[PDB]
């Protein structure tokens, strides 16, 4: 009966590393969030 | 970094563009070039860690072999022509060569593979950095040398650039990866009308810097580099939501906005001279461009995704960040159309 | 008083407001100086007097 | 503002004011270790200047008028609530825990600035370093999941990495029966519901996991409880220490200025607290945000920057 | 218990708390003010007024003048035994016609 | 037109300037008075347009469009009042200046004299209506709605863009008054065809054209109240004055360019109105009928002879009073039951009795009832197409049959009939709702006393 | 285009020439479209930093104005000065070469032949 606000469902679609996930776009991580790289 | 060092190295950035800019010598632009080059490489590494050491290699490799192109391209035309004026180019060897080395500088597709890695390796200033004001030397050299320019190599490149960065960013969440194809497609825009009209290839540059420096601006004031990080700025400060939204819609090409400005000028040059399939392919293909900013103000504006609870003590405290002239940038971004004729100051 | 710490913004800075209207009021009189210079000019180089 | 890098540029460098009083002391301990007047006992000899630990309302404590906020507006949680119902639906548990992470955050920051503006050392009570016992031990006890412990691991990875650890950590030995003594002996009815297991699990996460990897990075002093009593004696062993671990030592004035140009911005501070991982536990939805934001703008002191409120008595704001 | 969220409020009645209720606003005072100013500034000024000014427009696009008008130029050219319309628009003599 | 553009831009400080509670009182009245204002541009003259300006005139044509669009105004804000009552006081405001920007821009819309200005407001009434839509709608489908409407129209209008600045180019002005007088016959050739093409389908778009139609239905049941009351009034319309601008200069190449789209509108007004006949969704119905109801408009500019220009704009304001209202009627339902499904809510003339007689002469103004300005519109395309080819009648009479087929069914369905049972928040009606009501059917009434202001420039 | 004109005199924003025009108005609709553009940049200024927006920083706000009235007077300048070169060199290449423009001969409407295409 109120306004429709995104849910979790709908905002986990822009949180992959790319928008449209396919066959070779499957194994990418999202990058991390300071950028920062563990030293390997 | 310590801020002595920092100050030399962004004026020492400065000076290669200004060294670009200024000189009526070859060897001085390929000079300006490697300075600019040069001095940009540690603020990409301001942060030490791998992503920026990747960017900074990768765009180290890019630059170089444009650089190594530039001086082919000068020494050919030291011999062809036995002098060194910054003027056009006598030979179409020198000319070819000297077009993809500036095409490279510029991140132009098919040399575009360098713009979305180095722009998502590096921080928001120091991308902002690059997708601005490195900007500014290529597009000298090119506003010099086009009575020697190919038409087909630079109309291609052109085309080429506004459909790739078209396309790449609709598979895009990561915003500095949105900005840098933003960037091709622009850049693409721009060399399009450079053998037609430099004016307007100089007023999109110009739109092109205020309305780029504008969202930068405005992910930094947020501190935001993703997409769903964005998308959180409506419960922390609801005003950014409003300049995305109408920055974004902006560089999208929609009127009453100063983003219009370029295109429709570049059009309005382009059918002067009897073509009109190409800037209708150009206007046609920005769609796309439009349509990942209206993604990103969907995700950010007109809708509200769910926050966290921590976002709570965020309300406590207000930005003491340096908006470094986001009030204006946003006011010349979006509402400098009713100021088209202005564009006759750049003749 | 009311806030806990002392803001940044409690009291006015004098010094940027006084920088501020010395340079707003520095401008206004620089433009209808220059713009006074201006239309003299152009009656002069003219003859539109 | 007042500290930039214009500032570190005409001579303020921040180790011109680093002195040997300059110390960061953290004193750690279960939850009635009786660390509590210990940590301002040694606040009182080494003339240093105490944080309490922080609670839900730190945040509140330092912005407004520092009075506690309703709690609808900071932490959306409450202690004696976790206390009562540990394994509740709304997930209070791990809620309570990432708002105290982030407090934490906020007095670490807090202390960092004025050690490295003021020179003055700052003695706090459970840093962002032993922060991770009490998720450890809920985890343990079933109160929390997986998913609020790797929330908490990327949390605590991209926050902690930029600062420092103390100078001097102090740690309380107090058994978990003196610990349940002193909860029987406090009065408070919600804290006598901790379990034994809970208190065990603390104290293994502090002896197996917190110390041995801290002592490394830092000086741990452990104490037990009829010898923390005594604040002269912990006092005269602080001032006897021979710093030589920690990478303190290798702090110079640029790497310092770094540190307190993030320090004094608190939104960098807290920037990655909210980061956008939808979990349950601290995922507030799109209604309930929008009407708890609409509803804080209205409070007095809070609808504009703290200098520009009429409701409050702020003049000279057309000037301003 | 996923996305923590206020529950969906119940649909309020503006009869309830208001019976005089017209609709506007949940603050009688402003309610009726409202009524007021949408039947004044709608019924008595636009409607009324508008249809007053409608009805008098001095001769919309001079379609009574060109009756006038053509009331006289019939009683010119039926006295004067001219037809009363021309099948040329123009005067024949001044147009050049392309040579065949 | 500097009157009316300056206070249009005076209703912004005039909603950002006033009390909480007053922001809806006084953009209401304020607008009601530009309304009452907007008469003075009945100052037309048989011969001449009325020409402000080198940027601003109005003839026959913008005028009751004008007088319609600052009418819709106080209207909008009159339905939108209820359901953004429990809004925030910022983002209250935020959706009255989307409404006063978007009639600013309609508004030297059809005013402007050149027609790259007409072309630049044209595209600037997207960012408004696009934000009212995406932003103060109710499902979940509101984004996909303005994805749709934003991108079927640049679509179409970024060819218009190019020809125009082609006109520019080459005949040196797009000046409609000098274009007026230097128009060139379009001869046969390719280039001029897809030149015809490049002027029309940004219009063919808007109006909608069948086939080109799938952005209304999305457009129209997602977007709030005031934003379906002005897609239904006015942004259609801008599609049908363009056209009636644009093809001064598209002949005589239409003659045998117009064919596909005379073709797409005569059957596409059959099927879309069929579509009417099953449509669960109330607002939909409505949506599919604004599309039957243009494809009339469409088919009378593309065959431009007078009588077909008279019923097309004629057409146009009565079926922007007419589906303004029905969009009204619809929202008064679904305030009250909460879901836009026609068969959910029935009887509702035992209820509703006085809410069931708006709905009744709004159907009828669907439906049209002579001496109403619809069946003037209907009518006068009936004829000038009967004129254009005496079979198109079949096509004609066929969809006024179909037309009253929905009309009453719509009636039926929703107000006759037992009552839902289990339905039982079913409010009387509010004094706000019945002069919305009125305010749509009062002047819908009274412009068939004098139907000569609403003809167009060639009455 | 005309960057062979600015090229005996150059990095001039304002030539000596440009002196021989008139100035802008200090009533220009131009300069007071970029006068509240500068009022804009105040608002969102006050805005962003949470300010009350329209009655903190009014020294700020009129600065915003001054600076903006102050740029954009000198942009009008040399718009209408580039304008002005613009229609001076078309008109005396117009005039250096007159058989480039032949004066047209401005047939009436009863000898021009226009096909007639009848809508019906
Ligand atoms: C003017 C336009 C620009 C205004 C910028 C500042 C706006 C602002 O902050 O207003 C707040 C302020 C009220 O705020 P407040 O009560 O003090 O406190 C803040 C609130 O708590 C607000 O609460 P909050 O901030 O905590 O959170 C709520 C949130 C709410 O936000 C949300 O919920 C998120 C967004 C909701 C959905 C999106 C809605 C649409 C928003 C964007 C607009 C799009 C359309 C524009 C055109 C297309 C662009 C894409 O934000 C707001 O409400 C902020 C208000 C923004 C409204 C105006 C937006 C301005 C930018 C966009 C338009 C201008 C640029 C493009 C124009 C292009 C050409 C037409 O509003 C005003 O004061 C309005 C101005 C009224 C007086 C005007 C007087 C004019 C005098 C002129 C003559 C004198 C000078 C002469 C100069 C020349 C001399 C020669
Ligand atoms: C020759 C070409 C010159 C082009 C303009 C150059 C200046 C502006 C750009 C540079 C910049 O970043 O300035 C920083 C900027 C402040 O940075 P922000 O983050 O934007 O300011 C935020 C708050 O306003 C900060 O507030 P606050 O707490 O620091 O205190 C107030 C502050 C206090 O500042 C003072 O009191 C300054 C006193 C010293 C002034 C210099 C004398 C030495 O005053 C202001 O901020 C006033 C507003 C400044 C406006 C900046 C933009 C100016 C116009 C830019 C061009 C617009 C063109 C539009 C054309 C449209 C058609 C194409 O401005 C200043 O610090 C002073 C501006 C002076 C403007 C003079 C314009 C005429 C020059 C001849
Ligand atoms: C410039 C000055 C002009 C002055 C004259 C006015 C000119 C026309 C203006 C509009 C007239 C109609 C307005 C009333 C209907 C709407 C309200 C309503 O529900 O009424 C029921 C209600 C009485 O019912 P109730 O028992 O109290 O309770 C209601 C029931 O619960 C539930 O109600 P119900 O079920 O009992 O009633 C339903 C029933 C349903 O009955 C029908 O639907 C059958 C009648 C229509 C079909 C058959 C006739 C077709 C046309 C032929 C007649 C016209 C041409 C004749 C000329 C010769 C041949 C060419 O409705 C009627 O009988 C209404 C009679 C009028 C119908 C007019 C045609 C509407 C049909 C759709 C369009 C048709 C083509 C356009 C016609 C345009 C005429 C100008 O009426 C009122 O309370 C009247 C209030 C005041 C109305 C003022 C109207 C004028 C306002 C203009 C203001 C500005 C100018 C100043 C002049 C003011 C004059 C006083
Ligand atoms: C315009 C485009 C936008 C559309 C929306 C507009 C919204 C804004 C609203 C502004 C105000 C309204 C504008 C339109 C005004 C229309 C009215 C108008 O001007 O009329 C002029 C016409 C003018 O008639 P006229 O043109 O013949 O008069 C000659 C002109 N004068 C007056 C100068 C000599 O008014 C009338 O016809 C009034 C006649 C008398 C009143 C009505 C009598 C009939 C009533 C019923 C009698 C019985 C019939 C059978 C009934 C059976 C039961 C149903
Ligand atoms: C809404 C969805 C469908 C959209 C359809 C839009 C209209 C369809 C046709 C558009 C054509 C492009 C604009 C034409 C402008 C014509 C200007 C002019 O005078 O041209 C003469 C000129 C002729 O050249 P000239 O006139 O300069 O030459 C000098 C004169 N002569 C000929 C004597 C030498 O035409 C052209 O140059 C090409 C015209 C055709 C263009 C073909 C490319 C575009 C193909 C169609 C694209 C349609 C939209 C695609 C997007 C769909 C959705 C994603
Ligand atoms: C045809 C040739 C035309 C030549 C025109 C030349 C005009 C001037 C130069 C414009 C070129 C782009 C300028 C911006 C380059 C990037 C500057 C930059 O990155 O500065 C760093 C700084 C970072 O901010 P901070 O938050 O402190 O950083 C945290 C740690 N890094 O700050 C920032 O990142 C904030 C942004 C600061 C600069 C933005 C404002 C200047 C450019 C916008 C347009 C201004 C209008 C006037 C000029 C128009 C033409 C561009
Ligand atoms: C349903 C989706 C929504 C609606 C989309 C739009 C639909 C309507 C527009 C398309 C309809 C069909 C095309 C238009 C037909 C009428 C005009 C025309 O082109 O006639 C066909 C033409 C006849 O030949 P002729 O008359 O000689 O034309 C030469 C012109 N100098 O025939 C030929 O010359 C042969 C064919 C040439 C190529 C035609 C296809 C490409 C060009 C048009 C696009
Ligand atoms: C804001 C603008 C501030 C301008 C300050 C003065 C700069 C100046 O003297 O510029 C000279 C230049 C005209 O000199 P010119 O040799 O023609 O350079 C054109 C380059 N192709 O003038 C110009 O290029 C004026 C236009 C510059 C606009 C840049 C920001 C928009
Ligand atoms: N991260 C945490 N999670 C749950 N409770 C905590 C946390 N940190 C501190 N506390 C509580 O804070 C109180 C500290 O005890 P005291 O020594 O009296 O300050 C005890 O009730 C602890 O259980």
């Amino acid at each position: 009966a109120r306004q429709w606000q995104p849910d979790v469902e709908w905002a986990e679609q822009y949180g992959g590393a790319v928008m449209y996930p396919t066959k070779e776009t499957a194994h990418w991580k999202p990058p991390p969030w300071n950028d920062v790289d563990p030293p390997k | 970094m310590n801020p002595i060092i920092l100050i030399i190295i962004l004026m020492t950035v400065m000076l290669g563009t200004i060294i670009v800019m200024i000189s009526t010598h070859w060897l001085l632009i390929w000079i300006g070039f490697e300075m600019n080059m040069l001095a940009i490489i540690p603020i990409m590494m301001k942060k030490h860690n791998p992503r920026a050491t990747e960017a900074s290699t990768k765009y180290f490799l890019t630059q170089s072999t444009a650089s190594m192109l530039l001086m082919m391209a000068i020494i050919i035309n030291l011999m062809f022509s036995g002098q060194w004026t910054v003027m056009k180019l006598f030979n179409p060897m020198a000319s070819m060569l000297m077009t993809m080395a500036l095409a490279m500088k510029l991140g132009m597709a098919p040399f575009h593979f360098w713009v979305p890695e180095v722009t998502q390796g590096i921080p928001l200033s120091s991308g902002l950095i690059l997708l601005t004001w490195q900007k500014l030397a290529p597009m000298s050299v090119l506003y010099q040398i086009l009575p020697s320019i190919n038409l087909d190599l630079i109309l291609t490149l052109s085309i080429l650039s506004i459909t790739i960065g078209g396309w790449g960013g609709l598979n895009q969440t990561q915003l500095r990866k949105i900005m840098a194809y933003s960037s091709i497609a622009h850049m693409g825009w721009m060399t399009a009308v450079l053998l037609y009209n430099p004016t307007m290839t100089l007023l999109n540059l110009i739109i092109y810097i205020i309305m780029t420096s504008t969202m930068f601006t405005l992910f930094m004031a947020n501190s935001t580099t993703t997409t769903l990080s964005l998308s959180h700025t409506w419960n922390k400060a609801p005003i950014m939501t409003i300049l995305v939204l109408i920055t974004l819609l902006s560089m999208g090409g929609l009127p009453p906005l100063s983003g219009f400005m370029p295109k429709w000028m570049i059009i309005q040059e382009m059918t002067k001279n009897d073509s009109i399939i190409l800037p209708t392919l150009m206007a046609i293909t920005a769609l796309l461009n439009l349509y990942f900013y209206m993604r990103l103000t969907y995700s950010t504006a007109l809708t509200m995704f769910p926050s966290t609870n921590n976002m709570k003590m965020k309300w406590q405290f207000p930005t003491t960040k340096r908006m470094t002239l986001l009030p204006t940038m946003t006011v010349l971004s979006t509402m400098l159309l009713p100021l088209t004729p202005i564009l006759s100051i750049l003749e | 008083k009311f806030y806990i710490q002392e803001p940044p913004h409690g009291s006015p800075n004098w010094l940027k407001v006084g920088l501020t209207l010395g340079t707003s009021a520095f401008l206004w009189i620089y433009l209808i100086k220059q713009h006074n210079e201006d239309v003299l000019e152009y009656k002069r180089r003219n003859g539109l007097e | 503002l007042q500290y930039g890098p214009l500032a570190y540029i005409l001579g303020e460098k921040t180790t011109k004011k680093m002195t040997e009083n300059s110390k960061l002391i953290t004193v750690d301990g279960n939850i009635c270790s009786g660390k509590s007047k210990l940590a301002k006992e040694v606040a009182e000899k080494l003339g240093l200047k105490h944080f309490p630990e922080a609670g839900i309302h730190y945040a509140d404590s330092t912005t407004g008028d520092g009075k506690p906020l309703p709690v609808r507006f900071s932490g959306n949680c409450s202690l004696e609530k976790f206390y009562d119902d540990p394994k509740s639906n709304d997930g209070n548990s791990y809620r309570l825990q990432a708002w105290l992470y982030a407090s934490r955050l906020l007095q670490y920051a807090d202390a960092l600035e004025h050690l490295l503006s003021t020179g003055q050392g700052v003695v706090l009570e459970r840093s962002i370093y032993s922060d991770f016992v009490f998720l450890e031990a809920m985890y343990r006890q079933g109160f929390i999941r997986k998913q609020c412990v790797d929330h908490y691991n990327q949390v605590k990875k991209v926050t902690v990495c930029e600062y420092l650890p103390p100078h001097v950590v102090i740690y309380v030995d107090v058994p978990v029966s003196e610990v349940q003594s002193r909860i029987q002996k406090k009065g408070n009815p919600h804290e006598m519901k901790i379990t034994s297991a809970y208190l065990q699990d603390i104290e293994n996460v502090y002896k197996g996991t917190f110390l041995p990897e801290m002592s490394e990075k830092c000086e741990v002093l452990q104490y037990s409880a009829w010898e923390a009593e005594d604040a002269e004696k912990v006092v005269e062993d602080i001032q006897y220490l021979k710093y030589d671990k920690g990478p303190w030592l290798d702090q110079d004035d640029r790497k310092l200025h770094n540190l307190r140009m993030l320090v004094q911005d608190k939104l960098e501070v807290l920037n990655y607290t909210s980061i956008p991982v939808f979990l349950p536990e601290v995922t507030i939805g799109a209604h309930q945000s929008d009407r708890v934001f609409q509803e804080f703008t209205e409070l007095p002191g809070r609808k504009y920057r703290a200098g520009y409120n009429e409701d409050v008595g702020d003049k000279w704001i057309w000037l301003k | 218990l996923r996305w923590q969220e206020d529950p969906e409020p119940e649909d309020e009645n503006l009869y309830e708390k208001n019976p005089d209720s017209h609709g506007y606003d949940k603050d009688p005072a402003v309610d009726v003010w409202n009524m007021r100013v949408v039947f004044f500034f709608g019924f008595s000024i636009v409607l009324v007024l508008g249809s007053t000014f409608v009805a008098y427009l001095p001769d919309y696009r001079m379609q009574e003048w060109a009756r006038r008008e053509a009331e006289r130029l019939v009683k010119y050219r039926e006295a004067h035994g001219l037809p009363l319309m021309e099948s040329n628009c123009f005067d024949p003599s001044k147009i050049q016609l392309p040579e065949d | 037109m500097l009157k009316y553009i300056i206070p249009t831009m005076m209703l912004m400080p005039l909603t950002w300037l006033s009390k909480n509670s007053m922001i809806w009182i006084n953009t209401t009245l304020h607008s009601l008075l530009i309304s009452l204002t907007s008469l003075l541009l009945l100052n037309q003259f048989g011969d001449n347009s009325l020409n402000f300006s080198l940027t601003f005139f109005s003839d026959s044509l913008s005028t009751p469009l004008l007088i319609l669009t600052m009418w819709l105004l106080p209207l909008m804000l009159m339905a939108s009042q209820h359901h953004l009552s429990k809004e925030n006081l910022a983002r209250k405001k935020l959706f009255i200046s989307m409404l006063i920007l978007l009639q600013l821009f309609l508004i030297m819309t059809f005013t402007a004299t050149e027609l790259i200005f007409f072309y630049i407001m044209f595209e600037a009434t997207l960012v408004p209506t696009l934000i009212i839509i995406t932003r103060w709608g109710n499902q979940t489908e509101r984004l996909n709605a303005g994805l749709y409407f934003l991108f079927y129209t640049l679509a179409g209008s970024l060819p218009l863009l190019v020809a125009l600045i082609y006109i520019q180019n080459t005949m040196g002005s797009l000046n409609f008054l000098i274009l007026q007088y230097w128009v060139q016959p379009m001869p046969n050739s390719w280039s001029n065809t897809f030149m015809w093409l490049a002027c029309m389908m940004a219009f063919m778009v808007k109006m909608p054209l069948y086939g080109l139609h799938l952005w209304l239905p999305k457009a129209h049941v997602e977007a709030p109240i005031a934003g379906s009351m002005v897609l239904a009034a006015i942004l259609l319309k801008l599609g049908g004055y363009g056209m009636m601008r644009i093809t001064l200069l598209l002949n005589p190449i239409t003659d045998f360019m117009a064919y596909p789209f005379i073709m797409l509108s005569l059957w596409g007004m059959i099927m879309t109105s069929s579509i009417c006949l099953r449509q669960t969704d109330l607002k939909s119905l409505i949506a599919y009928s604004s599309v039957s109801h243009m494809a009339l408009v469409i088919v009378a500019i593309l065959i431009q002879t007078p009588w077909s220009y008279m019923g097309a704009t004629a057409l146009m304001i009565a079926h922007g009073l007419t589906s303004s209202m029905l969009f009204c009627l619809a929202n008064s339902n679904y305030e009250r039951v909460h879901s836009r499904t026609m068969i959910l809510a029935r009887g509702l003339q035992t209820l509703l009795p006085l809410m069931a007689a708006w709905w009744l002469l709004a159907s009828l103004t669907n439906l049209a009832l002579p001496p109403s300005i619809n069946l003037i519109g209907e009518l006068f395309v009936v004829m000038s197409t009967f004129s254009w080819s005496n079979i198109t009648i079949i096509l004609m009479g066929l969809n006024m049959v179909i037309t009253a087929l929905y009309s009453l069914y719509m009636l039926i369905t929703t107000q006759r009939g037992k009552h839902t049972h289990h339905i039982n928040n079913i409010l009387p009606s509010f004094t706000r709702e019945n002069a919305l009501m009125s305010l749509h059917m009062l002047p819908l009434l009274l412009l068939s006393l004098n139907p000569k202001i609403i003809l167009g420039p060639l009455y | 285009m005309m960057t062979g004109r600015q090229a005996r005199a150059p990095l001039q924003f304002l030539p000596d020439e440009a002196r021989s025009l008139p100035p802008p108005k200090l009533t220009d609709p131009r300069l007071a479209y970029i006068g509240f553009l500068g009022y804009c940049s105040g608002l969102i200024d006050n805005a962003i930093r949470r300010r009350p927006v329209l009655s903190a920083g009014l020294h700020r706000q009129f600065l915003y104005i001054t600076s903006f009235v102050f740029v954009g007077y000198y942009l009008l300048k040399r718009q209408d000065y580039m304008y002005a070169v613009r229609d001076h060199d078309m008109f005396s290449y117009i005039k250096s070469h007159p058989e480039d423009f032949p004066e047209k001969d401005k047939k009436t409407y009863r000898e021009v032949f226009e096909e007639f295409h009848p809508v019906r």
